[PDB]
RNA sequence: AAUUGUCGGGAGGGAAGCGGAUGGGGGCCGGCGAUGCGCCCCGGUCGGAUGUGGAACGGUGACGAGCCGGUCCGCCGAUCG
RNA sequence: GAUUGUGGUAGGCAGCGCGCGCCUCCGGCGUGCUUCGGCAUCUGCGCGCUCCGGACGCUGGCCUGUGGGCUCCCCAUUCGA
RNA sequence: GAUGAGUAGGAGGGCGCGGCGGUCGCUGCAAAACCUUGGGCGCGAGCCUGGGCGGAGCGGCCGUCGGUGCAGAUCUUGGU
């Protein structure tokens, strides 16, 4: 019949070539995923494992101290869950900074943050406009994966899939959300960049709402340290 | 010298839902979560059966 | 509220395209916008961010 | 002819926004005017107020313009023009213009009758 | 061919086990055994080449758009837990609101099947809703009662007078009914007398 | 188009007397195109018939049922009189149809508006079929 | 247009008018809201090859050759649409 | 219990069943590691299923009617002013 | 993907009026103007249209121009 144009011969033949390499590449790609499920399952078992022997080992080693008669003294947190908790109206100029500087730029933001001389000498400048205290395994877990999002080119893009954290947490070792989980909770070496990727979690306002935010929690109010009572206060607030 | 041509870059961005939820995403971003609840069931299922 | 500059939104301007009405120039903003996509070379973006700019920014050269 | 939108029509409001005191004075009319007045109390938005518009208000990009048969208007004057909606019929009605004699527009009538085009006002000077 | 389930279900989409006890159960070792230690390779099944549709009459000036694939696919309708054969329901809607009639069994479409019996209140074999239904309490036997042959489409409408087979039938099927009836005393006039609220009458209190 | 149909369209998008824009500039504004050549009467360079060497022209005949097919010539694009090659098909709408492939898009003529000429073809025959045999049915249900 | 008379409807315990939500009444609207589509049987009209000739012509090539191709008209078969 | 379905060329991703072995079929039979419970250790193909890349399905009423709709008009009412 | 307050003030994109160079049209089978609890589009400036009246002209589009947009000024003239 119709003789085949050159030109509709050569862009058929490329158009050949790019779809046998993208099927290379796919190929290639579901390979890569297979081990990689399988990896992150080992490593997940591992974590779930650890995170029952540390419970376990505390409380032996508080036994212990009992029987001996003395006194064993817990590893201080290191880490925080800061909520902020006043709104952004008549701010002044370095309570603004440091709310900025710790990415809390709205009523009801929160974010994890290293346990450090700086960083707590900061925090005690914006005590009264913030609630913070000491998260939960379960909080930490039920907060990336219902409010988790990832910062990827400064967009903000949830984490459906272990994939949007591969590509910017690859590098570091941190490659499925159970990674992230045991990075931020233990603060391991790449806990910056971690922290960094987690954008600044959006929480609703508490179910059963606040005491007083004008006053410090320890006179009865919800401004400062709650310690351990910070994990009430994120199941209502998530 | 032009690179392969890209079709399939405007997909649709997926709707999150909360893997606390439903099984299935949970297991897609970690496949451990069947494991732990399969044994958490059986455990408390002989706990039950003993008690 | 949110404690943002301007809600977030850039405050600078650049061009996006040449102001100026010439078709030719036109056509060649074409071909280097497609050369730019699909090549990723920095001469063509340069060339490209060239293209669009005014006549005091295209100096002559003796 | 089967309308091509599928999209409900949705208005976020379907009030006219009127000039405030245009029911007060009749030297002021009623299409809208943003109040500049420093006082004004419409411009401050106090509440119970007229209400000024915004973009906001804004109809969805699919449904915009859409009239509530379900296809978009195009203003016909002679059945020479009535051919360039023969490719559009499942998204564009025509609309005679208010100044077409009867004589022709029987015949425009016939042609989009014809081309299986809707008209709006097929019923005008009958 | 397995005659049992090989990996009972815990809950909705977890086995009771693992992929190593799945696995030996299989006996994926048995066919890696008896092929030489590797798994025998099926070959991809052939698809069937499209007809030849003709050629179309009519050529449409814009391109309608293909839904996208839904891949939730409707379950049967639950039946209540207090609704079984020969439990008395109350109508609370129609007709026949506030009747009470005695439940057969649950038809395909999810619809109940009921009977007054005709007789006893006048509500002939009838399908109702089981949102517009209270179950009560009250059970009567009709493992006598034969409704095998009546089903979903025994109500199809073909398209004012009602023809004497159906009337045979409801008789037919009433009899039973009846006869189990009037062995609990005073469940004639139960369920001839219809359900109503009166003063000081709580619906969220009463027990039914 | 004796210069570069890319140069043609550069110039012409701007105005020209086939141009047809209704309710001003805003959101509402509708534009269209009433060259012959244009299989959509749309105003782009796809289907532009000023900006293109070539392109097919669907149209109804005078009388009998008869569909003009017409395309431009590649190499007589500055003799307008003898600038289209014209085929008047009075036989069935299949082998209307058949031609109008065979003329548009096995021949690599312009396969981009194969789609656009087959529907411009159904159309022009519904609308003979109709003039013929007057209306017949409503065409609204879905 | 301000302003006024008449008729008709409506409201009125020391202003009227106005924003938002329903309702009563009135007024208006038939693109206000469809009746087509597919598969068969009967009857009526119009055309029916990859064959053979004529008229004009096109894609590509190089507004050359070669190759390929559509429209219309005349016939032998085909007996379909 | 309540609000809601935004998109419209994908059978994708994740998890899991049946066949490719047998028996006496609420189950049992092989190789390794075990905390002796168990284990992503063997986990390959074909056909399928699901809480799995954003709603689908069935039935009824009505279609010139005292029907349906309304951004139009006059009023009443609750809140605002 | 993120985000949305705005006086003084700045800027962008649009609506509307009257001419000129072009282009496409309408009109005694009824143009402009005006009237109307007719209808519709646009967030809006505005626009399209039914009906009436009127009885001779008018509009769309692309450029371009200007004595080009009123609620106020104890504003002007006229009318009430
Ligand atoms: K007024
Ligand atoms: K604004
Ligand atoms: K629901
Ligand atoms: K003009
Ligand atoms: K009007
Ligand atoms: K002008
Ligand atoms: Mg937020
Ligand atoms: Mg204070
Ligand atoms: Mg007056
Ligand atoms: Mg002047």
């Amino acid at each position: 019949g119709v003789l085949v144009p050159e030109s509709v011969l050569k862009k058929q033949k490329r158009s050949e070539e790019w779809a046998l390499v993208k099927k290379q590449e796919l190929e290639a790609a579901k390979k890569k995923n297979t081990e990689n499920r399988k990896l992150i399952y080992n490593r997940a078992k591992q974590y779930a494992k650890e995170y029952e022997a540390q419970e376990r080992e505390l409380i032996q080693l508080k036994r212990e101290a009992r029987l001996k008669g003395g006194f064993y003294v817990d590893p201080e947190a290191k880490l925080l869950f800061i909520i902020r908790i006043r709104g952004i109206n008549a701010m002044a100029p370095q309570t603004k900074k440091i709310l900025q500087l710790l990415r809390l730029r709205q009523i009801f933001n929160g974010v994890f943050l290293k346990v450090n001389k700086a960083t707590v000498n900061m925090l005690h400048r914006v005590e009264p406009y913030v609630t913070y205290g000491y998260p939960n395994l379960k909080s930490i877990r039920e907060l990336i994966y219902k409010r988790g999002y990832g910062k990827v080119e400064k967009q903000r893009i949830a984490l459906t899939d272990n994939s949007v954290i591969e590509q910017v947490l690859g590098k570091h070792g941190i490659i499925c959300i159970e990674d992230l989980v045991h990075e931020i909770i233990t603060v391991g070496p790449h806990f910056k960049e971690a922290n960094n990727f987690l954008w600044p979690f959006q929480l609703k306002a508490p179910l059963g709402g606040l005491k007083k935010k004008r006053n410090h929690y320890v006179e009865g109010g919800d401004a400062g340290n709650r310690e351990n009572y910070i994990n009430e206060l994120i199941r209502r607030m998530n | 010298v032009v690179r392969p041509i890209k079709k399939d870059v405007n997909k649709r961005a997926t709707l999150k839902k909360n893997p606390l939820k439903n099984l299935n995403v949970l297991l897609k971003l970690n496949p451990y979560a069947k494991t732990a609840r399969r044994m958490s069931l059986l455990a408390e299922a002989q706990r039950v059966k003993a008690k | 509220g949110i404690d943002l500059k301007a809600g977030g939104k850039s405050k600078k301007t650049k061009r996006t395209a040449p102001k100026s009405d010439d078709v030719y120039l036109k056509l060649l903003v074409k071909l280097y916008r497609f050369l730019v996509r699909r090549t990723g070379s920095k001469f063509n973006a340069v060339i490209l961010k060239r293209l669009f700019m005014s006549k005091i920014n295209k100096p002559p050269l003796s | 002819a089967v309308p091509l939108l599928t999209k409900k029509v949705v208005k976020k409001r379907v009030k006219r926004f009127i000039r405030p005191q245009s029911d007060r004075r009749i030297t002021v009319k009623e299409s809208w005017r943003r109040p500049k007045g420093i006082d004004s109390r419409v411009r401050r938005k106090f509440k119970g107020c007229v209400l000024m518009p915004n973009i906001g208000y804004g109809s969805d990009k699919k449904t915009r313009h859409y009239l509530p048969n379900g296809f978009k208007k195009f203003v016909v004057h002679n059945a020479s023009e009535l051919e360039v909606l023969m490719m559009h019929n499942r998204t564009y009605c025509a609309e005679i213009a208010h100044n077409v004699s009867t004589r022709k527009r029987k015949e425009i009538v016939e042609r989009a009758a014809q081309l299986d085009v809707v008209i709006t006002n097929k019923l005008a000077r009958l | 061919a397995k005659k049992s389930p090989r990996n009972p279900e815990l809950i909705r989409g977890v086995g009771k086990l693992s992929r190593s006890k799945m696995y030996h159960k299989k006996g994926l070792w048995a066919i890696k055994k008896k092929n030489g230690g590797s798994f025998p390779v099926h070959k991809k099944a052939a698809a069937v080449a499209p007809p030849a549709v003709k050629p179309p009459k009519f050529y449409p000036a814009d391109d309608v758009a293909k839904p996208l694939v839904n891949k939730h696919k409707p379950k049967p309708t639950k039946l209540r837990a207090s609704i079984t054969p020969g439990t008395v329901l109350i109508i609370l809607a129609g007709r026949f609101k506030g009747k009470r009639v005695v439940f057969l069994k649950q038809l395909k479409s999810g619809l109940l099947l009921v009977s007054g019996p005709f007789k006893l209140n006048g509500v002939p074999l009838r399908r109702v809703n089981q949102a517009y239904v209270i179950g009560t309490s009250t059970k009567v036997d009709i493992s006598g009662v034969n409704v095998e042959k009546i089903d979903d489409k025994y109500f199809a409408k073909q398209a004012n007078v009602l023809p004497q087979g159906k009337k045979d039938d409801q008789k037919a099927v009433d009899e039973a009914l009846i006869k189990a009836v009037e062995c609990v005393p005073e469940l004639k006039a139960y369920l001839s007398a219809r359900f109503s609220l009166k003063s000081c009458m709580k619906p969220h209190e009463l027990v039914f | 188009t004796t210069v570069p149909g890319q140069l043609v369209w550069e110039i012409v998008k701007k105005n020209n007397s086939f141009l047809v824009k209704e309710f001003g500039n805003g959101t509402a504004g509708v534009v269209f195109s009433k060259e012959p050549n244009n299989l959509y009467n749309l105003h782009s360079y796809k289907h532009s018939g000023l900006a293109n060497k070539k392109t097919v022209t669907i149209q109804a005949e005078g009388k009998d049922k008869s569909v003009l097919l017409a395309t431009s010539k590649t190499k007589k694009q500055n003799k307008p009189s003898t600038l289209l090659n014209k085929s008047v098909m009075k036989k069935e709408f299949r082998r209307m149809s058949k031609a109008v492939t065979n003329q548009v898009a096995d021949n690599y003529y312009r396969p981009d508006l194969k789609k656009a000429a087959l529907a411009r073809l159904s159309a022009v025959n519904r609308s003979l079929k109709v003039a013929k045999s007057g209306v017949k049915k409503k065409n609204r249900q879905a």
